[PDB]
């Protein structure tokens, strides 16, 4: 739907644009869970060659965790940057547009009549 | 203690006695041996504990909490209003159910004091009870499981639109 946009590059990881973002703590809980997904495929891996889970390969299961982790944290910038651009978007439109988004002014309760439903 | 206005007990009034026979009471005996043997070693306890008591005096306090808008000053949607309102709502639907329960305990302890005059003597208990209880229902009753101030607020509005026409015909 945003792929029309103005200003889009083709093919583009991190437009320029997404350097004004705040980038994604290296310890953020979801690359926290990303370097467990890659220990847990380092070991399953260790299952499945019939070698000792914990112990084999320890240079193989630190490169599991080290690839997860760098490639999550590029990967959540450019899902941080869309995430941006979406709501950059949306609240322009709704700027151009004040005449299909009225602020509706609502009523207190005093005024408003609920019907009452007895339960008995 | 307890507060004598909000638990109210008349006032004890007991014969003489004035007894005729010359056999000896043992109920008076044994109360005799009772107040010795018993009441007075428990009350050298109870007295030691009340000095050790003294000398450790801490104090607590009864939580005052100020009103808030009620939710008919609430916006509709407005979550954080109505969450202040539905809370305050909530603390003093609470606070009813113990007005209730005072109400039915003066009930009971005048029945159970009056005896076999309780159908003259608790005439003004039982009209409290009778008239806190209209109160009660008319706040309460038929709110269901999922009681609130909003509910509340309709069950009000219904009342008053229906007693409203009724005065309007007359
Ligand atoms: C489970 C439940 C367990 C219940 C256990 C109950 C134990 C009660 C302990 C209190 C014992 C008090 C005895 C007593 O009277 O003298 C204490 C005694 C006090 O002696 P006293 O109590 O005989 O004092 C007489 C009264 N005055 C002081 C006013 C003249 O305590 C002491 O050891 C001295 C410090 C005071
Ligand atoms: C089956 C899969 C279930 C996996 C469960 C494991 C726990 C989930 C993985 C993330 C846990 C770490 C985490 O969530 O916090 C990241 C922490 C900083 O978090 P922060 O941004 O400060 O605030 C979060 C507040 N909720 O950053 C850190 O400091 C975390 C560094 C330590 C690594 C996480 C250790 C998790 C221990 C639980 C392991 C249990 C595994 C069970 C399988
Ligand atoms: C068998 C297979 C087992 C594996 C599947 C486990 C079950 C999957 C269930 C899917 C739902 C998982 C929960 C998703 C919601 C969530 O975790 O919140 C986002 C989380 C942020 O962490 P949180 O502490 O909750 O919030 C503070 C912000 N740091 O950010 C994250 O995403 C942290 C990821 C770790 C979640 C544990």
């Amino acid at each position: 739907m945003m792929n029309g946009r103005p200003g889009h590059e083709p093919l583009k990881f991190l437009p320029d644009e997404a350097r004004s973002l705040p980038p994604p703590k290296l310890n953020d809980p979801r690359l926290v869970y990303m370097g467990l997904l890659g220990y847990c495929t380092g070991l399953m891996d260790n299952m499945l060659r019939m070698r000792p889970v914990m112990r084999a390969g320890l240079h193989r299961q630190l490169l599991f965790v080290t690839s997860f982790v760098f490639a999550g944290y590029f990967y959540l910038k450019r899902q941080n940057y869309l995430y941006a651009v979406k709501d950059h978007d949306m609240f322009g439109y709704i700027k151009l547009h004040p005449e299909d988004f009225p602020e509706k002014e609502k009523k207190t309760y005093a005024e408003i009549l609920e019907p009452f439903h007895p339960v008995r | 203690s307890w507060d004598k206005d909000v638990y109210p007990e008349p006032p004890s009034r007991t014969p003489a006695p004035s007894p005729q026979t010359s056999l000896p009471n043992p109920i008076t005996y044994l109360t005799k041996a009772y107040d010795l043997v018993v009441d007075w070693p428990v009350t050298l306890v109870r007295e030691f504990i009340e000095r050790q008591h003294a000398k450790n005096r801490t104090y607590y306090y009864h939580r005052q909490y100020r009103r808030v808008p009620d939710i008919t000053e609430c916006k509709e949607g407005d979550v954080l209003c109505i969450y202040e309102a539905e809370m305050q709502w909530r603390r003093d639907f609470k606070v009813d159910q113990e007005i209730m329960n005072i109400i039915q305990e003066r009930l009971k302890a005048c029945q159970q004091r009056e005896g076999e005059n309780y159908q003259q003597n608790c005439a003004k208990e039982l009209e409290q009870f009778t008239k806190v209880t209209k109160a009660y229902q008319d706040r309460y009753l038929d709110l269901g499981a999922y009681y609130s101030a909003r509910k509340c607020l309709a069950k009000q509005k219904q009342r008053m639109l229906e007693e409203r026409k009724a005065a309007r015909q007359e």
